[PDB]
This record gives C-alpha cells, sequence and structure tokens, in this order.
C-alpha cells in the first residue's frame, strides 16, 4: 500500500517523517487514529495520515 | 486549506 503527500508536513517529534507534497510513502501500519508508520527515502516514521492520499 | 495533524499519544510499540 502507497500513498501520496497532498501537503507539506514539518514534524512536531523526531519520530515523524517531513513530508513534501508529492512525496511517496509506503504504508507500514496504524499506530493510532491518524498516525500511520511508512517507509519514505529508507526511513521508516510517522506521518498524519490526513496529509495523504492512497494510491491504487 | 491545509489540514491540522491529530494529537498523538503513542509513540511506535
Amino acid at each position: 500500500r502507497q500513498c501520496k503527500v497532498l501537503f507539506e508536513y514539518i514534524p512536531q517529534n523526531e519520530d515523524e517523517l517531513e513530508l513534501k507534497v508529492g512525496d511517496i510513502i509506503d504504508i507500514n501500519e496504524e499506530v493510532e487514529e491518524g498516525w500511520w508508520s511508512g517507509t519514505l527515502n529508507n526511513k521508516l516514521g510517522l506521518f498524519p495520515s490526513n496529509f495523504v492520499k492512497e494510491l491504487e | 486549506q491545509p489540514p491540522v495533524p491529530p494529537p498523538r499519544k503513542k509513540r511506535i510499540s
């Protein structure tokens, strides 16, 4: 499962991914409602799911 | 409008 970042995200905690519009994240799992782990540029971290759109 | 990140409570287990 993959998603595309729709909006920039500047991390608030060191375990969160920095997101730029157009990044493609490989989705891992839900940590809590609204926050998922995924991988981006060989880094695993958390990201807010309302920032992305799930791809086909 | 840009989105607001949800609150966090948990680290990855």
